[PDB]
Formats: structure tokens, sequence, C-alpha cells
């Protein structure tokens, strides 16, 4: 009887070696200082 | 000379002062370095409230950093205007609380905490002449509710006759973020009422509606939430460093809004705030500021005023305007509104002008307002807690380290005390 045909196989399991942060808001008008006194 | 100090605690409280630092710094011209580089002398007048002098001509901020995790502190260090604060203030523990007011408070508070007031004596009786106490913390967290309270208590009865100032945080239902909030957060509010001399209430839905609502913007950050929160702070006392028309201060502010001396739970708003889009179609005024500001839905609360009756008001006005429209405002406003403001208390609402505006804007109000309707909030929280308290819900966590359920029943028992005792002048008449 024959057993079979495929030669080797010899392989196991293998594993190969193979932004929000910051903020959108505000608005912007010039500095406007000197108080009124 | 009547200065302030700043406490932070938790990872709320750190990241609500690393913005509320770099506001701070960006209003009075401080650099990151620490090196001025202004545009008037008005800057530097009144910079002792918040800064302290250091050798080479740079400031640094007397704030202390006080947490149980280094992860937020190490964060926060690295950000921008993070080399601004002294690296001895920033005192951390090695195991944290775990979102446990029990562990917060009596395990791991009792062995820090030493070095912490230590730091707080040092920073605050270095000063000319302390004004008083500001801390930011929340109160659905373990390690902040519970440490940040004690160290309330400590400084309290360290120093009886100082101002004390909190803004809190507190938890809703409706988004909510811990299974255990009720515990905590009821036992924050007991340990609270009986020492803080002031507390606000803020809330992150309310925050989210605004910044959905108002500001019309797709997607809000906490960095925008921060922002918010710092500029509400700022308000209130830019009076304190600022000249105006007419100055007051946080124990004027105290003593004109608080009727009885358990009553002290505020809530507040800021105006003007618009969308990019439609920033310019609106006018500056004061008749506009007041009706954005005394608007329900821009209040920082879920707490809805028009269920309840103003017990007083406050408005801080801040820029150049006239006082006789600031007080026919007020006054039409008082009288267009009868129903909503408590009769026994004519005339019930401040008023403050200072002359420096906040950066990039020429007209801005922060509103103060001690109303009937945070009993909501209580009744709520209380309904919470008895629900989860009922069947002894995660109670082995809290009583395995030292509690017993008397202080739970005592602190239901106070609580409910609380919400009877601040309705009762709800419907009370003249
Ligand atoms: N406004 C605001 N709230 C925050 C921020 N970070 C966290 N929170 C709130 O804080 C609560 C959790 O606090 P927690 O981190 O446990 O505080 P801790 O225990 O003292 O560290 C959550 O319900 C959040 O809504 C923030 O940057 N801004």
């Amino acid at each position: 009887l024959v057993m079979g045909n495929n030669n080797p196989q010899f392989t196991s399991e293998a594993m190969s070696e193979f932004l929000k942060k910051s903020h959108f808001k505000l608005g912007e008008d010039p500095s406007l200082y000197e108080t009124t006194t | 000379m009547r200065e302030i100090v700043h406490i932070q605690g938790g990872q709320c409280g750190n990241q609500i002062g690393a913005k509320f630092w770099e506001v701070i710094s960006d209003e009075h011209g401080i650099d990151p370095t620490g090196t001025y580089h202004g545009d008037s002398d008005l800057q530097l007048e009144r910079i002792n409230v918040y800064y302290n002098e250091a050798t080479g001509g740079r400031y640094v901020p007397r704030a202390i950093l006080m947490d149980l995790e280094p992860g937020t502190m190490d964060s926060v260090r690295a950000g921008p205007f993070g080399q601004l604060f002294r690296p001895d203030n920033f005192v951390f523990g090695q195991t944290g609380a775990g979102n446990n007011w029990a562990k917060g408070h009596y395990t791991e508070g009792a062995e820090l905490i030493d070095s912490v007031l230590d730091v707080v004596r040092k920073e605050a009786e270095g000063c000319d002449c302390l004004q008083g106490f500001q801390i930011t913390h929340s109160l659905g967290g373990g390690t902040g509710s519970g440490m940040g309270t004690l160290l309330i208590s400590k400084v309290r009865e360290e120093y009886p006759d100082r101002i004390m100032e909190t803004f809190s945080v507190v938890p809703s239902p409706k988004v909510s973020d811990t299974v255990v909030e009720p515990y905590n957060a009821t036992l924050s509010v007991h340990q609270l009422v009986e020492n803080a001399d002031e507390c606000m209430v803020i809330d992150n839905e309310a925050l989210y509606d605004i910044c959905f609502r108002t500001l019309k913007l797709t997607t809000p950050t906490y960095g925008d939430l921060n922002h918010l929160v710092s500029a509400a702070m700022s308000g209130v006392t830019c009076c304190l460093r600022f000249p105006g028309q007419l100055n007051s201060d946080l124990r004027k502010l105290a003593v004109n809004l608080i009727p009885f001396p358990r009553l002290h739970f505020f809530m507040i708003g800021f105006a003007p705030l618009t969308s990019r889009g439609s920033q310019q179609y609106r006018a500056l005024t004061v008749p506009e500021l007041t009706q954005q500001m005394f608007d329900a839905k821009n209040m920082m609360c879920a707490a809805d005023p028009r269920h309840g009756r103003y017990l007083t008001a406050s408005a801080l006005f801040r820029g150049r305007m006239s006082t006789k429209e600031v007080d026919e405002q007020m006054l039409n406003v008082q009288n267009k509104n009868s129903s909503y403001f408590v009769e026994w208390i004519p005339n019930n609402i401040k008023s403050s002008i200072c002359d420096i505006p906040p950066k990039g804007l020429k007209m801005a109000v922060t509103f103060v307002g001690n109303s009937t309707a945070i009993q909501e909030m209580f009744k709520r929280v209380a309904e919470q807690f008895t629900a989860m308290f009922r069947r002894k819900a995660f109670l082995h966590w809290y009583t395995g380290e030292g509690m017993d359920e008397m202080e739970f029943t005592e602190a239901e028992s106070n609580m409910n005390d609380l919400v009877s005792e601040y309705q009762q002048y709800q419907d009370a008449t003249a």
C-alpha cells in the first residue's frame, strides 16, 4: 500500500518579525486702556 | 496686599487651573518664560495680587498643585505656560484614591496632606495681608472631593476670618461619568456647607448646551469648557485688580449676596457670548448685555431659575459705561420680572463697574445669582443617593476603611435639612 505523496510539510505556528488639545474661541479688538479718571 | 492664593485639586481642578493661569498671564502680559512684556503701566500696579517676585526680574504664580497621581501634573508641566509654576509647589501621592471619597479623605489624605498644609502656610503667610483662598475642584471625583474638602476644613480652622471661595463642579445624571457620584457628592456637600464661605456650581451639561447653542461650534472640547470657566473666574476678581467707577471685592460680594449663613451656593454666567459668524451682527450695549445676562439658558447650571425666586442678584460690569444706564436697566428688569424676585428684599441687585475690559472685548459682564431653583439639584442628588443606599450598593468599599452607615444617615439628614430650609424662603410672604 502507498501511504501518500506529500513529501515534507514541517511548519509550526509562527508569527513573523514584521490634535484636539487647544481651544477654538474668542474675538479680538484693539486694547482700550486709560480709565475714566 | 489683599492678595488671594490659588489651590487646585484633582484632575478636574488641575485642568481648570492650567487654563486659568494661562488666561491670567495673557491678561497681565506675562510671557511663558515669566518676563513682563506688557503695553501699559496699569498692568503692573496690581500684579502682586496673583504673582510673586523672584530674582532676575521674573514673576511666579502663587499656586499650589496637589493631587494623588503624578500623571495629570506631568501632563500640565510640559504644556504651554507650564514653566511658570514653582517646582517645589508640586505635591503628589503614589497610589491615588480610585474615585473613593473614603480613600481621599481618610487613608491617603491624612498621610499626604501635611506637606500641602506646610506649603499653603508658607505661601499664605508670606504675603503682605491675605485676602482669602480660592479652590477649584469637582465633587464627582474621589481624591478631589475628599482631600480638597479636608484641606478646606483645616485651612478654615487655621484662618477663621479669611474669605474662602470654591468653584465646584457638580455631577449631573443626564451626562454621568461615575457610578459612585451620589455618595461622594453628598459627603462633599455635607462637609462643604459647614465650612466654605462661598461656593459656586458648574455643570458640564450646561457647558455643552452653551457651546452647542450659542457659540454654534460643531465639536467643543474640555479646552473650550475650561476657557469659559477661566473667563468666569477672572470676571469675579477683575475689580480687585483694576480701578473702576464702583470698586467691589469678594468680601463685599459675599456680604451683599448671602442673606443667611448656610445659603452660600451660587450659580454664575457670562456675557457676551456670540458665534464667529454673528459676532459683528450684534451691538455691544448695556441692554443687550443685561438681557443676555438674565437669559435663563445662558446660566452655567441645569437648574432653571424660572422655577424659583432670586433671593439676590449680582452683576459685575467691565468697561467704560454710564452708571445711570446701568441702574436704569437693573430697575427695569427688577420691575418687569416682579414674579421671579422675592418681595421682602427691595432693590435686590448689586452692580459694579470696572474700567478695564477683558482682552479682545470692549464690554463684558460677570453675573452671580442666588435663586431658590438650585434645590432641584439637591433633591435629585438626594433621590439618587437614597435609591442607591436603600439596597446598600457599593457600600462595602466605603465602609471597609473607617466609615459606618451612621455618617451616611447623618449626611442624608443634613442634606434634607438644607433642602427644606432653602425651599422655606421660596414661598415666604411679607
Ligand atoms: N469642566 C471640566 N470638567 C472636567 C474636566 N476633566 C474632567 N472633568 C469632570 O470631572 C469628573 C471626573 O473627575 P475626576 O477626574 O475623577 O476628579 P479626581 O478624582 O479628583 O481626579 C468628570 O465627571 C468630568 O465631567 C475638564 O477638563 N473640564
